[PDB]
Formats: structure tokens, sequence, C-alpha cells
């Protein structure tokens, strides 16, 4: 039995331009087994419509996915991904940072 | 097009 | 030179239904196909529009084979578990990947049926299309079994013919999609860190295939020994992003280039950060 | 609460996609009848009862011969209150890998069921008996019963390989 941790990047499709319509992104990859739980955080409040990828591996047979919504950003929202995984002890908050 | 199938492993 | 895959994940939940099995399909870096043993009616879905337009007489035989495979691959997690001697109470996992490589002649270049047990390689069809490879005791006796089963010789069937011909129906019935180069829309952001310190990170955007290179250079210096390299991203519309970040001093960044070789290009990009004034 | 009559029609070994009927019955009059696989998979049936000329008879279909239907079987005969259990029925899928071939020696009507596919074990049929591979020196693997045959694996007693050619 072999476990691989989780990366995860959250992002928007597009550079974000306030008031124009874009797609929040949590992209999780390089994990073991597919078990993994994301959820999408505005205002840390959890976020209904989110709709994720077919699960699918590599060719070092770890998982990747892609969890998205829509959403418009401001310059006063945030948005986070939070991932529990197997491999962890508690789960990882990661803020969209709108320069990574 | 998938594979075809085949015996269990 | 293309090819087409197929990746499957079979995991065991003992007290909680069968195993679900999930196999998607990709043609390059585009998915086209896609099935889910936990739908309300399992069938394989199109999620391509190049297969859209085939025939239901195509989605009701892929189906088929999927549900097959679905009983296949339960039957398969239990006799692993049986063959390394595990509990009956532990969840495992069975994947799969097959398909076929197409050379820049579309001739066959490389046919594929290979499979992993709990992330690890379990047995894999040779390139001969002929023979196996197991990678413990445990293969060596399925590795028995698909042999007096003829499995290779349907394998290497399906392989040499049905996959290279729809592989190259798939590719020509989407040629602009696939077979376009679609390079990538690039800029360089600057990043105060602290006093004396500061990140430059250099975009690649909206690019497809997933196949890129992007390196940080100090005037000459390749800082790849110091440079920050995402994994690269699906934007979520089929096409592809990744960015690679240094921390250099403020104020002597100009002495930075990021350079960038992609397929849908020919001289590969040097940018710069710039500033607007 | 007495133990009823299992019996595979039309026979207890089955070819794959092949639908198979197990028939319980007893001249006991139980309403209800469960039917009990162990093996590779573990299941249990449920048919009612049916009445006829004095005998409470079951019929389950067990249908597309996979593998995962193949084992023993038994079935017990008030939803709760169940009889003693059948006799054993080993149901067994064929079909699965390549046939062997039955030399003999020297009569023709020490027998011999051979193949180059490492079998763990070989079996014979009438309209059973068993014995397990020992392999040899050209690259075969051998068995042969002292005085119709199958291949199977160790690890699956009920997975036989091709019906071999007929004696």
């Amino acid at each position: 039995m072999i476990q691989r941790t989780p990366k995860i990047q959250v992002y928007s499709r597009h550079p974000a331009e306030n008031g124009k319509s874009n797609f929040l992104n949590c992209y999780v990859s390089g994990f073991h087994p597919s078990d993994i739980e994301v959820d999408l955080l505005k205002n840390g409040e959890r976020i209904e419509k989110v709709e994720h990828s077919d699960l699918s591996f590599s060719k070092d047979w770890s998982f990747y996915l892609l969890y998205y919504t829509e959403f418009t950003p401001t310059e006063k929202d945030e948005y986070a991904c939070r991932v529990n995984h197997v491999t962890l002890s508690q789960p990882k908050i990661v803020k969209w940072d709108r320069d990574m | 097009r998938y594979r075809p199938g085949t015996v269990a492993l | 030179s293309h090819s087409m895959r197929y990746f499957d994940t079979a995991v065991s939940r003992p007290g909680r239904g069968e195993p679900r099995f999930i196999s998607v399909g990709y043609v390059d870096d585009t998915q086209f196909v896609r099935f889910d043993s936990d739908a309300a009616s399992p069938r394989g879905e199109p999620r391509a529009p190049w297969v859209e337009q085939e025939g239901p007489e195509y989605w009701d035989r892929e189906t088929q084979k999927y549900k097959r495979q679905a009983q296949a691959d339960r039957v398969s997690l239990r006799n692993l578990r049986g063959y390394y001697n595990q509990s009956e109470d532990g969840s495992h996992t069975l994947q799969r990947m097959s398909g076929c490589d197409l050379g820049p002649d579309g001739r066959l270049l490389r046919g594929y049926d290979q499979s992993a047990y709990d992330g690890k390689d379990y047995i894999a069809l040779n390139e001969d299309l002929r023979s196996w490879t197991a990678a413990d005791t445990a293969a060596q006796i399925t590795q028995r079994k698909l042999e007096a089963a003829r499995a290779a010789e349907q394998l290497r069937a399906y392989l040499e013919g049905t996959c290279v011909e729809w592989l190259r129906r798939y590719l020509e019935n989407g040629k602009e999609t696939l077979q376009r180069a679609e390079p990538p829309k690039t800029h360089v952001t600057h990043h105060p860190l602290s006093d004396h310190e500061a990140t430059l990170r250099c975009w690649a955007l909206g690019f497809y295939p997933a196949e890129i290179t992007l390196t940080w250079q100090r005037d000459g210096e390749d800082q790849t020994q110091d440079t920050e390299l995402v994994e690269t991203r699906p934007a979520g519309d089929g096409t592809f992003q990744k960015w690679a970040a240094v921390v250099v001093p403020s104020g002597q960044e100009q002495r930075y280039t990021c350079h960038m070789q992609h397929e849908g290009l020919q001289e590969p990009l040097t940018l710069s950060w710039e500033p607007s004034s | 609460h007495r133990k009823p009559s299992l019996l595979a029609h039309p026979g207890p070994l089955v070819k794959s996609e092949e639908t198979v009927i197990l028939q319980c019955w007893s001249d006991v009059r139980f309403q209800h009848f469960l039917l009990h696989r162990e093996g590779k998979f573990k299941d249990t049936l449920h048919l009612i009862g049916e009445h006829h000329d004095g005998v409470s008879k079951a019929n389950f279909s067990i249908g597309p011969m996979m593998q995962d239907l193949a084992g023993t079987y038994r079935c017990y005969g008030s939803p709760y209150q169940l009889s003693a259990p059948s006799d054993p029925l080993d149901i067994v899928i064929t079909g699965l890998y390549e046939k062997p071939s039955l030399s003999a020696q020297p009569g023709p009507t020490t027998l011999s069921c051979s193949s180059r596919s490492s079998y763990d074990m070989y079996h014979l049929s009438r309209e059973e008996r068993r014995f397990s591979a020992g392999p040899k020196v050209n690259g075969t693997f051998q068995a042969d019963f002292p005085l119709r045959c199958f291949g199977s694996f160790r690890d699956s007693p009920y997975e036989w390989s091709n019906s071999s050619d007929p004696l």
C-alpha cells in the first residue's frame, strides 16, 4: 500500500478583472488513494454548486481532479479551497491569491 | 473505442 | 504523432456496495468519453463534440463493454485481495491504462495495456503485444491465467486494429481542435516580497497541448535549481496553464528573462518584466 | 424443517453467459426458499414458494453465467424459520481458458489431459473427479487419471477452462 499526499492549486481560469465573470478552480494532483474531500470557500463559508472533473490519473498512477465553480471576483471578496485526505491529519486551507 | 473484455486478473 | 488512452479506476468499498468503476478516455490531452458505475443509469457519455455524432449503436456497444469491465474488475479486486492474503475489510484500488500511440506516420507506435494495484505496478502487456511483465509473484498467477485465456491475442488485435483506426477517425473528425497548435498567452508579474527581495512570476496561459517548458534565466544563468515551478493546471476549458517564479533582489529584475518553448510556437519566447509607463 | 433437494438444470457445469436454473423443492410446504452461495462472492437469494402435486418447488434463475456466480450452493426451505441446508451443489463456470488434449496409453476405447498453459488442476465428466498437473521437461504441465476434461487454477477451483476434446 502506497500513499501520496495531494498537491493543491487555487486559481482562476483567466486573470481576474473586477466585475467580470470567471471560474474559480482548485486543482488537486499527485495523490493516492483516490478518496479526497475538496470544498471551495467564499468568506470561509462553503459553496453549493461545485462541479468536478472525472477521476483520472497520471502515468505514475497518481490521481488528479479539478473542482471548479462560477464566480465574479471583487476587490474585497475572498476565496479558498479546503482539502482533506488520509495522508493529512487536518485539512489544508489554500487561499486564492489572484497573483498565483 | 474501448478495449474488449478479458478474463479477470 | 498522437495518442489515445483509457484510464480506469476500480476502488473496492467492502461494506458499502460493489466496487466503483470509473473510466475516462483521452485523445492526446483532450478527454472525449466517460463512464461512471455510480451514475443513475450507467452509460458511456461523450465529453468532446467529435464523438457526439456517432450513432446510438456506438454508445450502446461502448456501454456494454464498460459494464462488463466493471464486473471483471470487481472480480479482479477480489482475486488480488486473495493473492496478497489481505483482509476483506480494506479498501483497495485497481488502475488500468490501455490504448494506442500513433507515430507521425499514423502507423502504430505503441500498444498499451498496463495495470497497477494500490498505486504499484502490477502487470503490463509488453511492446511486442505477445508477452507480459509481472511485478511480483502474485502477478505471476495473473500472468498464467492471462496466457491460458489468450488475452494478449484479443488485446493485440484491438490495439493493432480497432484502436489505431478509430484514433485516426477521431483525429480527422476533430482535426481543428485536436491538430491545432494553440500557443500560450504570456506576461510577467512582479510582487514585492520584503526589503531587498521580490518575486518575478512568469505566466503561460491558455495553451494546448499540455507539454511546455518555461525557465527563468538571470542574464545567462539557469535558475531552475532555484525556480519555483508549479505543475501544469487545466484552465477548465480544455486548455492549460503554468507559471514559474524566482525570488530576486529588489531593483535587479531586468537581469531576468523567461524562456518558453511550446508546440504552438517556433521561436522559443523570451520575455521580461515590463512595467508600463 | 426438512432439508430439500437442490438440482442443477440442465447440469452443474455452466458455460459463460448461459443462464442456468437451480431447482429447490420438497414435499414439505414452505412458502419461502433461500438459496445461498459460498465461495468467491457469498450471496443469498429469495424465491417465494410454489406448490404443485404435493411438492413445494422454487426455480432460481441465475442469469448470464459469470465468474462471480460460481461456487458451492445450498438452499433452505414463517419467513424466519428455515430448514436444514440441502446437500451442497458445486456449480462451476466453464469457458475461460484453452481446452486441453487427451492422450491415452495404450487403449483408445491411463488417460492424460495436456496443455502448456500451466493449469493447476484438471477435471472430468460424463452424461466428478480431479487431479493436479505436474510439469515436465519439454515445457508442459501434466496430470493423468488411472482407470472430457477441464483445467483450473488453484485459487479458483470453480472457474474451469474449456470443454476439451470428447472421448
